[PDB]
RNA sequence: AAGAGCAUAGCUGUUGGGACCCGAAAGAUGGUGAAACCAUCUAGUAGCUGGUUC
RNA sequence: UUGACCUCAAAUCAGGUAGGACUACGCGCUGAAAAUAAGCGCAGGAAAAGAAAAUAACCAUGAUUCCCUCAGUAACGUGAAGCGGGAAAAGCUCAAAUUUGAAAUCUGGCAACAUUUCUUUUGUUGUCCGAGUUGUAAUUUCAAGAAGCUGCUUUGAGUGUAGACGAUCGGUCUAAGUUCCUUGGAACAGGACGUCAGAGAGGGUGAGAACCCCGUCUUUGGUCGAUUGGAUAUGCCAUAUAAAGCGCUUUCGAAGAGUCGAGUUGUGCAGCUCUAAAUGGGUGGUCAUCUAA
């Protein structure tokens, strides 16, 4: 019963949090705060029957979805090049969960770059 | 108690009093102009962007919601304004391509990508197929 | 759902040119002093007495037994 | 065999933390002198002595 | 006789850098009567860890860290981990493949030209010497990828000006009794009569002061600055003879060694003895999973 963790820093962790959260979004306004996960199944017998946020969509479902590798992050889809779609079910769940998002999202235009000559 | 802060509680220089501390540090928003005008300066974060029709996050609140009773569309007109007046991605031909292409049309008609290709001094540069209708769609 | 193969998975199989390049380095290097023992023992055909040495040599009974059909090969090619 | 618990607060008991207060002979680390000394470990060790407030 | 190099020196050579301090938290190493204390080395505002040589046995999960739970369980009084809920989220870079139709690369000297928290800071341009082919750039990192073919969609390591918007440093502006009566050295006290309040926090003043004074509220702000963050509008340049994503393939796909590992020894790592391979190797339960050095 050595050095203790006393936690009276309980409730101003939770406004430097909130703060940061409120100073991160104030930053890129139009944007979200979070992106969006996959549902994912846990990977367990006592689990399996409840749907999760996963890390991100695999290779196959943002091809699947419309989008690439290159232009997925931009945008916000977190991409998980380890995670794989073994059955169609989980490739549904997640390849409706990004159309979902690709009709929700306004993506403003940037800067071109227009040379004088061709 | 520290040596170090006896020496200034017995020192005579004034202290570097620092003036920082303000109670709901509620951070201005900077970025876009069309929320920072519409931003509510006390109501949070989550309450401005569910008034102004922005989904805060697309992920599920790992929380309560905040239950009181029992933009958009600027955002919109504006992006496609942008799209249109920055939309014309078509380039001209630099006055070195002006030439390159003619003289491979002058010589091999016009629709025969294939032969142009395959052809060894005036396709020096050896363009595929592919990038010769490229600069043929780019000349007109 | 078939997957397509994961390209780490492909590790290890072999190449025509890491091949040729592994088959250069073992004839110009030469041979280490056991190996010179071993090959000794098959031309004399003790190879009961030859394996039972790399294997005390190596460590393990696959690791013993590979590197022999390597020096048996080099034998003949010789 | 027609489920009675779950949480909290209080009282008391007990076990462990310095553990009601004070107190024993050694030791260990790192030093300073020429085995001694110094600051730590250290509120070391109690089966015992003394005290314990209307 | 003259020269290439290779290695090695010297210089008060031109320009640089290291040491010591602090040590609450960081990372090591050493270590007692707890992997503790003491000792030793080393850093930063955090450090360390970190994009799987990872779990699992599922309908599978998906860098790291941290919190709750797992759980006083498992294994052997010590004392887990996965899953589960949360906080935060971001990915990437080399070596190994011929730029071979062109070392495309970089340090330095001088010369200029700008820029500046800044005459203190930071670069660009030219030019000469060297570095470098025993390999500096471009390309590629296994999630792949390269090379072809294809046809669609994209592009600035620019520089001024302007305004809005946040960030900091300093200066600056703020409502209303000090009216009477008694007490007293003193009215800040008692009573009478009034006011102010987005200000009745606190302090000072000759005793309990919202109205004497400083402040407090307004201020989640007005004002003059001084530097700045990132976007927006507009101007001027721009190497685009280019570079990049994705369809397709009658082509290919390099992947880290005295290291893994076996024997023994000291408390996973380390020492000694020996010493690998390429669908190979590692780790799990013939399959699964990962792809170290």
């Amino acid at each position: 019963q050595r050095y203790v963790k006393t936690w009276f820093n309980q409730p101003g962790r939770k406004l430097r949090r909130r703060q940061a959260r409120q100073t991160k979004a104030a930053k890129i306004a139009p944007r979200p705060v979070e992106a969006i996960r996959p549902a994912v199944k846990p990977p367990t017998i006592r689990y399996n029957m409840k749907v999760r946020a996963g890390r991100g969509f695999t290779l196959e479902e943002l091809k699947a979805a419309g989008v690439s590798r290159r232009v997925a992050s931009t945008i916000g889809i977190p991409v998980d090049h380890r995670r794989r779609n073994r059955s169609e079910e989980s490739l549904q769940r997640n390849v409706e969960r990004i159309k979902v998002y690709l009709a929700h999202l306004i993506v403003f235009p940037r800067k071109a770059g227009q040379p004088k000559k061709g | 108690a520290n040596p170090r802060q006896r020496n200034k509680q017995r020192s005579g220089k004034p202290r570097l009093t620092r003036r920082n501390a303000n109670k709901k540090a509620k951070a201005k928003i900077y970025g876009n102009f069309v929320i920072q005008q519409n931003w509510d300066k006390h109501a949070t974060l989550r309450q401005n962007y569910a008034r102004l029709g922005l989904l805060a996050t697309p992920n599920y609140v790992t929380g309560g919601v905040e239950k009181l009773y029992p933009v958009v569309r600027q955002l919109e007109e504006e992006a496609v304004k942008k799209a249109a007046r920055q939309s014309n991605k078509m380039l001209p031909l630099s006055a070195f391509e002006h030439a390159y292409i003619q003289r491979l049309i002058n010589k091999y008609g016009t629709e025969d990508f294939e032969s142009m290709a395959k052809d060894v001094k005036l396709n020096s540069k050896l363009f595929n197929g592919s990038k010769l209708k490229n600069l043929y769609i780019r000349m007109k | 759902r078939q997957l397509p193969e994961r390209p780490s998975r492909r590790k290890g199989h072999l190449s025509k040119r890491t091949a040729f390049v592994r088959s250069i380095v073992r004839e110009v290097a030469g041979f280490a002093p056991y190996e010179r023992r071993v090959m000794e023992l098959i031309r004399n055909s003790q190879d009961k007495r030859a394996r039972k040495l790399a294997k005390k040599r190596l460590g393990t009974l696959k690791r013993a037994k590979g590197k022999i059909e390597e020096l048996t090969s080099v034998i003949q090619s010789s």
